[PDB]
């Protein structure tokens, strides 16, 4: 027949649900935004796109942590992944609660694709309109994780997502060949800052602001937080130079 | 056993002026024989020129208190900040004591 | 295909969208114009009261949750009522439970996930009002703008429903000036007095037709209707 | 009316489109993997393909240890795959916390295939799009395999594969296995047996298979355990000796 | 403890020492002065190299223990390994919450690779310590002072052995409760490894 | 969204009526004739056993003529699954009642006691109802003998005499011809009998072909007996009107 | 567990679930009640369509709720049955919470919610019963006639009937019956009322049932002989002209 | 989430009829052909053992089952509905039955539970009705050897002996030819056999083949001796080596 | 078919939109705010003349100080109305006092949305919404008088008068130029009585048509018909000059 996407749960007549797909249009439509796993530690880097000047600057914050050592952002129904993120520092809670340790990230990971898959499994239940890069240092190093609308993520050497992920993913593969050894975290701070602004010419029509964070084993010591002030600024001009 | 109740002494006065009113009690907070808090105000204004006080367990007056003008906000916030008659807070409060009746 | 994709919260369009959301989204332009400004000081709620009739009153569109708190609506008023009371609670409960101003920008993320529940959640609906919301505390004054999406924005200004775009450019138009205002909430006001002008379109505001409310420093959220507003009129 | 289609009820020929739907996004992924039991032991052979360099490759399988016996490859969705091992990773400690001792693979299959064949029969569950393969050296039945459909339904084998090309190497081994008569390999140590399905791998898919490629997980008396590329490569190796 | 369950006590003492962790205990199960089992093993493994000293209700450890040993399993089916401590924070949970329900005193002990061994007391409190070793049990009492002066860190296998072996006679010996045999539970990097020791020896010592 | 799937049972026709009522009562003229008549001295139970085979074991077979009570048994029209139910429920409800006060249920109280049993599928649950309706056949103190029917709507009535499934209005007119009030069991069993004969859509009506009972008080009793009769006896009398 | 809401306004704002139930109504044999001065009367046609039924264990299309109420409507025996139950337990209840049986009217408002309910009320359809009720008050004797319909109104008749053909008979009691002068004599209200029903029952006797309730819980129905005689009467005076 | 199908799923045909109830059939009359055959000393159930593939390991797939020491039950249909409802059946009977009576129900009321089952599937909203048809046979004390057939109707009915599937026409007109009262069940048994041959298209034989009977009670199956009232399971499988030996019997 | 929650395209709420429908369906009422007290009145629309309009109340008295009146689909209503009453003397048990007539409004009118099929956010169990419209009249000692127009929306405005039901925009404009604050209770029993007969199809009088006040110092108080006729007659007088 027809309409198999007229309904979640339904699968298409080749076994697909187009109702997630159609949640992963909007997921490229979602800002343009990237993570790294550096060396030690991982990156999260998103373009803040700037709808107007009544906006105030740095207020409102994309980005999101888990637990303290957990960041996370997504491209998408912002929302939607605040709505899932909440879960997810529900599901570490409950994890250290438990477990007393803060999670690692691939348990953290595997926890969010239930939960996302769930909500393939019901025609009732709207996927999300959201893919995360995620990720942080944990028990064994870092890792650096995009979840799917599909319910499903990966271990990434680099994740792009949003938008203008192609120009991302172009410059996430050559700095994967132009640094297989790993990346410095403060690198991986500068590059993406590059990245992103590349990653804008796709949205270059409007200014936009500029939000990393980060994971360091070593400079956060493995906490997850924002790159700031001259760091930020560094990597900003590093990258205003460098797309000059 | 737990004891769900104590006592943190200290009495309290009410008296009602005619067209003035005043309620005091003492300062001090104790647990037995140790002072808890030779300053401890005992007293409250809820709004509205409306004071209140509890003498007994602390605790259960303190909530209580808290939870009473936690009552007043929403009686303004329902009533579009009307000032709460003091008869009614009575009338409420009793709902608010016999609601833990048992 | 409408029909198809507009009929149900939980189901997106082919481009992955929600018609309803999007129809819930438009009654807020339908609603009546609400206006908002900050200072760093300050922050300025400025609504166009709207009747039925004449022989009718003008229906408020601010509501106070909170002594620093409180907000304004253009849309399908229970919703905000909802939230509202919804929002009260939580600064009662921040205040209960941590002895805590609500976090204006804390504040928002609650109702931008609660709603979020109705988007994703089959049966419901998203709320019918889109919602301007000031606050002043530890981190000073606060607009925040809600959208029935869940999305929560933090502006020194804007306005909300109907055509409230002219004075959205007027303000952006004006950023600058109101929100180095400071102290001076009379000006905060008489910008957002104009700025609210801007989008009047039929009418001028009169003294029953503006609603203000402002939060402030050493301002608590309040509301100033009528004769209050005589002034700025 | 043509609802049926979008829900599970009997088509006016008594048929389930979304389960046989659900047998479309198996192959989906487009994974050709295989199962064989050796004489002691069970080996899985599966593709290992990495499409992106920022992908994590190690972080890429389709092979999930459930116990610390029984290992199990999925064909399908990686969410579902993601989904259905805790499910039954969730069963297993169970039944070891119930019944005191290791769930023996059947009866995990046995279990999971009620699920499917509860979302088989369920409306708002949908079923999942995977075909799940268990096997684990059983103390009872040694090397035993069991793959399980969105159906609900699985049996044992001698040995199978499953993937796009999934019917030339069943051809493959079953030549192989009448030719062998035998149900599991001869060879005692899983490293001839995972170089023989490579072998046969690489035979019935006519392709030849790096360290990277190909996806390994290995069933022993009370382990499951997955190879590294080394030993994928080991086996590589010496599979480039007699072949 | 609750009425017609048989009671433990006996002696458990977990050392860490500077290959690892040693975990012994007595063998004797007691219902009043009848000795209901006097074999039988305390020393229980939740865990690969994470591991249990049970006292208190025989039934409440045994119980729990599988419900820990379970979710680790569990846990562990995900996540692998945890560690030694989180697994000690598994008891402390089920003791904490049911501690009400719980008469158990648990030393939980585990070998890690990064910590080597470690130790985790969760007395009936539900609260939870790591030391550099533990004792519980009713013949805990006689041998504090013994333990203390005589313990060290990072002693030998042996050295820790004897030490155990002398602590628990000693409980065994002045204890009635504590007896039966020393069963010794060894963890290391190299491995676990149970020790028994008959009464012929060890209460001689 | 689920909406697409409902048949939305429960809801009226424009016209105010029930389709799946409606189409209850359609499977119910598809089901086996069955008929049951009140006599004087007692009340009479014959059905024929409808979809019939060789193989078919009979003895044990009843897909129709069961009994709820030693005062109340019934003849089913419909579903032989679904009565089963009702017909447990009841049996229970009756005990529940004899439990209760230690003493029979009028039959009635059992009767509508089903009756709004159906009719719960009626009003909500979006729910099909039952495609059976029955025979009830009581003895009580208060009316002595007493028949009644059902339908799948709950409506329900008593009968001097009355037949459903196949051929009603058939046998109705026969029936309602050839009834007479004062018949005596053995002369309502034959007239049954010769209706259910007549009415029979196959050849010959059979003992193999039929289910059969009695409620009559006997003669030695004071003890209202039911009897169902054996396939011979069926048989037996079948000769004994000549039927043969 | 299934709310799925059926009684839905229309694009023009109307529940046709509702105003199908009045078509279940309208095809429901008719039934119809009058106050006499003192009295009520209740006739109801027994569906003619079939017969040889045990009329005895037939229950009657109208029933008693309590001993000075009674209830009768017009739509499926079905839904009555449940209206018909939960009110018998309501005026029990008001019997035993209240110390005190119902006002035919307290009964009355009671039951039409509960119609009026399943209106708003989701996952279920309405009842397709309207009906009219009948009883004088605890120590009153007044005639208290009320017509309900699953639109759950209710309200106050000098006379009314209810269920096919209704309208007719309606004209014909509409003129026939005056406010000024009730019936007073039961059988002059029952006279009225039988010659209302042949105005529908299409003559016959068995085909109609009788109620009357009368004060202090005396409720009678009234057997084809009396109907009968009735209808010999209502004949004659017919054919006399 | 929160199931939202509450509603019946098959509702009733302008004709009267339920058309997954129908598709069942439809689907039970695709089911592979099997049988069951009631005999004086005895009953007897066959089916054809279905490969998919010969890597697959037939006898991993049991389509014949034993209920209790007196019951077992076969289908023809989705293997996955039989499966399921057998633990039910197995587990009602301990719960509903045993673990009441502390015994094995009579044939018919655990036919009568199990149907109750389907019936339910038909009925409540948010499920279908299961893909098969159920042959069941078992002995009881008073009621001895029976045989039923249940389907998805949640309808069932005794039986002399019958067929479910594909060829049960053929095979119950065979059946009809070949039955009588008098038939011991070894004879049946080896009607079973010449009947299921026909039904049989590939490989016939004990691999290829699933037999199993009601016999006479099985000490030797009781696991245990010292018990003189048990003397065992009256059901049985049957080896292939048993069928193979009784397929040279042909 | 379609969601009852559903947006229109527009975002307005079909079921709600459509509800407004039958509310014109419903009688028309009218009610008028004055300083001496709120006049009320109503059609009663007898369907037929055994009908006894006695039985026919579409205005309800909540309390003393709070009444109100109906018009749509009425019994709906019944539970509003009971619920209504409910929260005044709620309001009061709690707060020994009368319930600020607003407060008591805005409370009614949170019933509104609360139909839903189990829907996303909360639970409010109902199908549909309400099919009546509410005139709403009580004085309090903070507004005095007020007139308040509940509506299935959920939404209600002040009304110096207002007119609601069938007639009701007509009616609404004679309101318009009709009122002024200045009215007083009979001449807004006269206005309102008047207006009424205007719009009213079958000739007003006391049987055909219902009235009615609240009055802080008597708060509700029905109009018996007498009093009625005297109004209507007199009316008929005043009506009748030029």
């Amino acid at each position: 027949g027809t309409g198999y996407d007229l309904s979640n749960s339904v699968f298409s007549p080749d076994g697909r649900n187009f109702q997630v797909e159609y949640a992963v249009k909007a997921v490229e439509n979602g800002t343009t935004s990237i993570g790294i796993k550096c060396n030690d530690g991982v990156v999260f880097a998103v373009e803040k796109l700037i709808t107007s000047k009544l906006l105030v600057p740095q207020k409102n914050v994309k980005i999101q942590v888990v637990d303290r050592h957990i960041g996370c952002v997504y491209s998408g129904l912002i929302p939607d992944g605040r709505h899932l993120v909440n879960r997810g520092r529900e599901e570490a809670a409950s994890f250290k609660k438990l477990y007393k340790t803060p999670i690692p990230i691939p348990a953290f990971a595997d926890r969010l694709g239930q939960y996302v898959q769930a909500h393939t499994l019901y025609n009732s239940v709207r996927p999300f309109g959201v893919s995360t890069i995620f990720g942080g240092v944990d028990k064994n190093g870092a890792h650096l994780y995009m979840l799917e609308p599909s319910g499903s993520y990966w271990g990434y050497k680099g994740a792009a997502t949003g938008k203008g992920r192609q120009s991302a993913k172009a410059e996430l593969e050559k700095l994967v060949d132009h640094h297989p050894e790993g990346l410095s975290a403060r690198e991986a701070v500068k590059q993406a800052a590059k990245i992103i602004y590349l990653a804008h010419e796709d949205n270059k029509e409007k200014d936009f602001e500029l939000e990393i964070s980060w994971c360091s084993l070593s400079e956060t010591n493995g906490l997850h937080k924002f790159v700031k002030g001259d760091l930020l600024q560094e990597a900003i001009d590093f990258a205003q130079k460098e797309i000059n | 056993q737990f004891n769900p109740y104590g006592d943190n002494g200290g009495t309290i006065l009410g008296i009602a002026g005619e067209d003035f009113a005043v309620l005091a009690g003492d300062t001090r907070n104790i647990t037995d024989y140790s002072i808890n808090s030779r300053y401890e105000p005992k007293v409250f204004d809820c709004g509205d020129n409306i004071v209140m006080s509890a003498n007994g367990f602390a605790a259960d007056g303190d909530a209580l208190v808290k939870r009473f003008k936690n009552s007043v906000k929403w009686y303004h916030f329902d009533h579009n900040d009307k000032k709460l008659s003091i008869n009614s807070a009575a009338r409420n409060i009793q709902h608010l004591l016999y609601g833990k009746r048992f | 295909f409408r029909n198809n994709y507009d009929g149900d919260t939980v189901t997106f369009s082919p481009t992955g969208r929600l018609f309803q959301v999007e129809y819930a989204l438009e009654a807020i332009k339908q609603g009546s114009v609400t206006v908002g400004l900050r200072s760093n000081t300050h922050a300025v709620l400025v609504a166009l009261k709207r009747n039925a009739d004449e022989l009718s009153s003008y229906q408020k569109k601010i509501i106070k949750c909170d002594e620093h708190m409180g907000l304004s609506l253009a849309g399908l008023a229970p919703d905000a009522r909802v939230l509202s009371n919804y929002l009260r609670q939580q600064c009662n409960y921040s205040s209960l439970v941590f002895n805590r101003k609500l976090a204006v920008e804390r504040a928002g993320h609650l109702l931008c996930d609660k709603a979020q529940k109705n988007t994703q959640s089959y049966g419901g609906r998203p709320y019918g009002v889109g919602l301007l919301i000031i606050g002043y505390d530890k981190s000073g004054a606060h607009l925040l703008e809600f959208q029935p999406s869940g999305n929560v924005t933090e502006l020194y200004g804007t306005a909300i429903g109907a055509r409230s775009q002219g004075a959205k450019t007027y303000l952006e138009r004006t950023l600058d000036t109101f929100i180095k205002i400071d102290g001076n909430p009379d000006e905060l006001i008489k910008a957002g007095v104009e700025a609210i002008s801007q989008s009047l379109r039929d009418e001028s505001l009169t003294v029953d037709n503006l609603s203000i409310a402002i939060v402030g420093k050493d301002t608590p959220f309040t509301i100033y209707d009528g004769e209050a507003v005589a002034k700025y009129i | 009316a043509g609802y049926d289609r979008h829900i599970t009820i009997f088509s006016p020929e008594g048929r389930l489109y979304q389960v046989e739907y659900a047998f479309k996004a198996t192959n989906q992924t487009n994974i050709n993997s295989l199962a064989v039991r050796g004489k002691d032991c069970t080996v899985v052979i599966s593709q290992k393909k990495v499409p992106d360099k920022l992908l994590d490759p190690t972080t890429v399988s389709y092979i999930f240890c459930i116990s610390r016996t029984i290992g199990m490859v999925v064909n399908g969705p990686i969410p579902d795959a993601r989904n259905a091992a805790l499910r039954a990773k969730a069963e297993a400690a169970e039944f070891r916390y119930k019944y005191g001792y290791d769930m023996p693979c059947d009866v995990l299959a046995k279990r999971m295939a009620n699920l499917s064949q509860i979302y088989t029969q369920r409306a708002y569950m949908r079923p999942l799009g995977v075909i799940l393969t268990f096997v684990s050296v059983d103390e009872e039945l040694g090397p035993s395999i069991y793959k399980t459909d969105p159906a609900g339904y699985y049996v044992g084998y001698k040995a199978t594969a499953t993937g796009p090309k999934q019917q030339e190497i069943t051809t493959n081994l079953e030549n192989h296995f009448k030719k062998s008569k035998i149900d599991h390999i001869n060879e005692e140590s899983w490293e001839k047996v995972v170089e023989f399905a490579i072998t046969h791998m690489i035979d019935a898919l006519g392709t030849e298979f790096s360290k990277n490629d190909l996806e390994v997980g290995v069933a022993t008396k009370d382990k499951f355990f997955t190879l590294s590329a080394e030993n994928i490569e080991e086996r590589l190796v010496a599979i480039a000796e007699q072949d | 403890l609750k009425k017609g369950e048989v009671s433990l006590g006996t002696s458990i003492m977990a050392v860490t020492f500077k290959d690892g962790v040693i975990l012994g205990a007595d063998s004797r199960t007691t219902t009043g002065a009848y000795i209901a089992n006097r074999v039988t093993d305390k020393l229980t493994r939740v865990h690969d190299k994470i591991w249990c000293c049970r006292s208190g209700s025989a039934a409440d450890t045994q119980a729990i223990a599988d419900i820990v040993q379970y979710h680790l399993e569990l846990y562990t089916s995900q996540y692998g390994t945890p560690s030694t401590e989180t697994a000690a924070s598994v008891f402390k949970e089920l003791c904490y919450e049911n501690k009400d329900n719980l008469t158990a005193g648990i030393i939980v002990a585990g070998y890690d690779d990064k910590n080597k061994g470690e130790v985790y007391t969760i007395p009936l409190g539900g609260s939870v310590h790591k030391l550099p070793y533990a004792i519980a049990g009713s013949g805990s009492t006689f041998i504090y002072g013994y333990c203390d002066k005589n313990f060290r860190e990072n002693m030998s296998k042996e050295e820790t052995v004897d030490f155990i072996k002398h602590s628990l006679s000693q409980a065994i010996k002045w204890d009635g409760s504590s007896g039966g045999v020393i069963r010794m539970v060894v963890l290391t990097a190299a491995g676990v490894e149970r020790l028994i020791f008959y009464p012929d020896e060890y209460e001689q010592l | 969204g689920s909406r697409r799937y409902d048949s939305r049972t429960t809801i009226f026709s424009p016209e105010g009526r029930l389709y799946q009522v409606e189409y209850a009562l359609e499977s119910i003229s598809h089901a086996g004739t069955a008929i049951g008549i009140m006599a004087s001295d007692g009340i009479v139970l014959a059905a024929e056993r409808k979809v019939t085979s060789t193989l078919l074991e009979q003895d044990t077979s009843t897909e129709k003529l069961y009994k709820l009570n030693d005062k109340i048994a019934v003849a089913v029209a419909g579903l032989t699954a679904d009565a089963e139910i009702l017909i447990n429920t009841a049996r229970i409800h009756a005990q529940n009642y004899l439990k209760t006060y230690n003493e029979d249920i009028p039959v009635e109280i059992l009767v509508r006691r089903l009756s709004d049993i159906k009719q719960g599928y009626t009003q909500h649950g979006g729910l099909r109802p039952f495609g059976v309706s029955f025979i009830y056949a009581g003895y009580d103190d208060r009316y002595g003998y007493q028949l009644y029917t059902s339908n799948p709507s709950g409506n329900y009535t008593g009968w001097k005499a009355i037949s459903v499934g196949a051929n009603t209005s058939a046998a109705q007119t026969l029936l309602q011809m050839d009834y007479k009030d004062d018949m005596k069991v053995d002369d309502a069993i034959e007239l049954a009998l010769k209706t259910l004969s007549k009415t029979t859509d196959s050849s010959a009506l059979t003992y193999d072909r039929l289910e059969f009972a009695t409620i009559r008080k006997g003669a030695n009793d004071g003890e209202v007996y039911q009897k169902i009769f054996k396939p011979q006896e069926i048989k037996d009398i079948l000769v004994k009107t000549g039927i043969t | 567990g299934y709310d799925r809401a059926l009684s839905i306004f229309s694009p023009d704002g109307h529940i046709f679930q509702v105003e199908y139930a009045l078509e279940a109504v309208k095809r429901g044999t008719c039934a119809v009640g009058v106050k006499g001065k003192n009295c009520v009367v209740l006739g109801c046609e027994r569906r003619s369509t079939l017969k040889l039924q045990d009329t005895r264990i037939t229950p009657s299309k109208v029933s008693k709720i309590d001993s000075h109420v009674v209830l009768s409507f017009s739509g499926l025996n079905a839904d009555s049955r449940i209206l018909i139950e939960k009110a018998r337990v309501e005026a029990q209840s008001h019997r035993l919470t209240l110390e005190d049986p119902v006002t035919v009217e307290y009964l009355t408002r009671y039951v039409a919610g509960v119609q009026q309910r399943y209106t708003q009320s989701g996952g279920v359809r309405p009842f397709g019963v309207s009906t009219l009720i009948a009883g004088f008050d605890p120590r009153d004797d007044e005639p208290k006639l009320y017509q309900t319909e699953p639109s759950g109104i209710y309200s106050s008749w000098s006379a009314q009937t209810i269920g096919r053909n209704s309208k007719t008979v309606r004209e014909f009691l509409e003129k026939n019956y005056d406010r000024k002068e009730p019936p007073a004599t039961v059988e002059e209200c029952v006279k009225l009322t039988v010659r209302s029903l042949l105005e529908v029952v299409q003559t016959g006797a068995k085909n109609i049932e009788i109620t009357v309730v009368k004060p202090d819980s005396d409720i009678v129905a009234l057997s084809s002989e009396e109907i009968n005689q009735y209808v010999t009467q209502i004949e004659q005076e017919k054919q006399e002209q | 989430m929160t199931d939202r199908y509450s509603f019946s799923l098959t509702t009733f045909s302008p004709s009267g009829k339920l058309g997954q109830i129908d598709y069942a059939l439809t689907a039970v009359k695709q089911g592979v052909t099997s049988l069951g055959i009631k005999a004086t000393n005895g009953v007897v159930i066959a089916t054809e053992k279905k490969s998919s593939s010969p890597l697959a390991m037939s006898e991993t797939l049991s389509k014949v089952s034993l209920l209790t020491p007196d019951i077992g039950a076969v289908y023809s249909g989705m293997g996955p509905d039989y499966r399921v409802l057998v633990d039910k059946s197995r587990k009602v009977a301990h719960t509903s039955y045993k673990r009441i009576y502390g015994e094995y129900p009579p044939t018919k009321l655990l036919v009568s539970e199990v149907a109750k089952i389907m019936q339910e599937a038909t009925q409540s909203g948010g499920v279908r009705p299961f893909g098969v048809s159920l042959l069941i046979a078992g002995h009881d004390e008073f009621n001895g050897f029976s045989l039923y057939q249940v389907d998805p109707s949640g309808s069932y009915f005794p039986w002399k002996a019958t067929a479910i599937g594909k060829g049960s026409v053929a095979a119950k007109t065979f059946l009809e030819k070949r039955w009588n009262d008098e038939l011991e069940l070894e004879d049946a048994i080896h009607i079973a056999l010449l009947t299921l041959k026909e039904s049989v298209e590939g490989e016939f034989n004990g691999d290829t083949i699933e037999l199993a009977i009601i016999g006479d009670e099985n000490p030797d199956l009781l696991g245990y001796t010292g018990i003189p009232t048990d003397k065992g399971p009256r059901f049985r499988k049957l080896t292939s080596q048993e069928i193979n030996d009784r397929l040279e019997a042909l | 078919d379609r969601g009852v929650s559903t947006f229109s395209p527009e975002g307005r709420l079909f079921q709600v939109e459509y509800s407004l429908e039958a509310i014109k369906l419903g009688s028309t009422a009218i009610g008028i705010a004055t300083k001496e007290g709120v006049v009320l009145g109503v059609e009663k629309r007898a369907t037929s003349p055994l009908l006894e309009s006695d039985s026919i109340e579409k205005i309800v008295e909540i309390d003393r100080h709070i009444g109100c009146a109906m018009s749509g689909l009425t019994a709906d209503a019944r539970s509003m109305i009971e619920h209504a009453r409910t929260a005044a003397v709620t309001h009061n048990l709690y707060y020994d006092e009368d319930i600020n007539v607003e407060s008591l409004t805005q409370s009614v009118c949170d019933l509104a949305l609360r139909f839903g099929e189990g829907a996303s956010g909360e639970e409010r169990l109902m199908s549909r919404p309400f099919g009546v419209a509410l005139l709403i009249a009580g004085h309090d000692a903070d507004d005095g008088y007020q007139l308040f127009h509940a509506e299935p929306s959920g939404t209600f405005y002040r009304y110096n008068a207002k007119a609601i039901g069938s007639g009701s925009e007509g009616a609404q404009a004679e309101l318009l130029n009709e009122w002024h604050s200045s009215l007083t209770l009979k001449e807004a029993e006269l206005l309102v009585l008047k207006i009424l007969k205007q719009v009213m199809e079958e000739k007003l009088d006391e049987n055909n048509a219902q009235l009615s006040c609240i009055t802080k110092q008597d708060g509700f108080k029905i109009y018996d018909n007498e009093k009625t006729a005297e109004l209507i007659k007199e009316l008929k007088e005043k009506e009748a000059a030029e």
